[PDB]
């Protein structure tokens, strides 16, 4: 997945 | 392998959570499992969240929580795809009528969990789910690991205004608020709606796939886009309801009570206009 789409 | 008695683990259907059957009842469970050993510990947190929700519409009821050997476990009502599953199989184009839809149980659940004294604070299309069988009309919301209380449970005394936050959730969903650092409050769980509605609406956000060297670089380019694109242009071709529910939410102050309601009519008001009806017939359910 994306990171900028990823829960932090 | 068994689980409290009376469940069997199946394989994995996402990381981590498992198929499982409630042997006794015959019935499809989900099955999620955390490490007793693993650094920080978030199931049984999780957990006592979703005990609060119980009885809520589109929120999985949990069937059991225990420790089974190395692992913390909690069984749950088995769920659907995500609404970005669901997307992807609709080639990343949902109907105004499916959008609508979907708003509209979307800001219920959103004000359910506000009422039971959480923010969710990770609203995006990957958590929530629609039900399966005679629920597959409903729309659940799941991961609750990042939620929190907003309010005192007894006094409904609102958390205190404080700043330099860091990002909590999702970039490409976030509020501004959280992109300036901002504690979280019910408006930016509703604002982050707003931006989930308008991605169904355009298949992605004008804020996607920016080039940045690190992560951190990179939360600072969406950061910059966001706030340099205004409502209009982003809901631009849209019916005008997107624009005035984003303002409304980013007009909202920090402890203010949403109108939940005004919302919801919003969406309603332009769902009659349209002619649709409240028949829960979404796209997908065309798929042959
Ligand atoms: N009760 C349930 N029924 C069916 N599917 C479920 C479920 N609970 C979670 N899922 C699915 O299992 C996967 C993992 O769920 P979870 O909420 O733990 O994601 P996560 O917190 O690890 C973020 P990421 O998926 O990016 O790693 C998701 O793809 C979700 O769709
Ligand atoms: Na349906």
């Amino acid at each position: 997945r994306t990171p900028s789409s990823a829960s932090t | 392998l068994r689980v409290g008695n009376r469940y069997r683990l199946g394989r994995k259907i996402g990381s981590d959570i498992y198929l499982g059957t409630d042997i006794a009842a015959g019935e499809e469970v989900a099955i999620k499992l955390e490490c007793v050993k693993t650094k920080h510990p978030q199931l049984h947190i999780e957990s006592k969240i979703y005990k609060m929700m119980q009885g809520g519409v589109g929120i999985p009821t949990i069937r059991w929580c225990g420790a089974e050997g190395d692992y913390n476990v909690m069984v749950m009502e088995l769920l659907g795809p995500s609404l970005e599953d669901l997307f992807n199989f609709c080639s990343r184009k949902f109907s105004l009528k499916t959008v609508l839809l979907l708003a509209d149980q979307m800001i219920s659940r959103i004000e359910y969990i506000h009422s039971k004294n959480f923010i969710h604070r990770d609203v995006k299309p990957d958590n929530f789910l629609m039900g399966l069988g005679k629920k597959g009309n409903l729309v659940y919301i799941i991961d609750f690991g990042l939620a929190k209380k907003y309010r005192d449970a007894r006094t409904h005394q609102h958390i205190p205004y404080r700043e330099n936050k860091n990002l909590t959730g999702t970039a490409r969903y976030a509020s501004i608020n959280t992109h300036l650092g901002i504690e979280q409050s019910r408006r930016d769980d509703l604002e982050s709606l707003g931006y989930v509605l308008m991605y169904f609406n355009l298949g992605s956000l004008p804020w996607q796939g920016l080039k940045a060297a690190t992560k951190r670089q990179k939360y600072e380019r969406i950061s910059e886009k966001k706030m340099s694109t205004p409502i209009e242009v982003l809901c631009k071709g849209y019916p005008s309801e997107f624009a005035t529910y984003l303002n409304f939410c980013r007009s909202l102050r920090f402890d203010d009570k949403p109108d939940y309601s005004y919302l919801r009519q919003l969406f309603r008001n332009l769902f009659h206009r349209q002619g649709f009806s409240y028949d829960y017939v979404f796209d997908w359910n065309m798929l042959k």
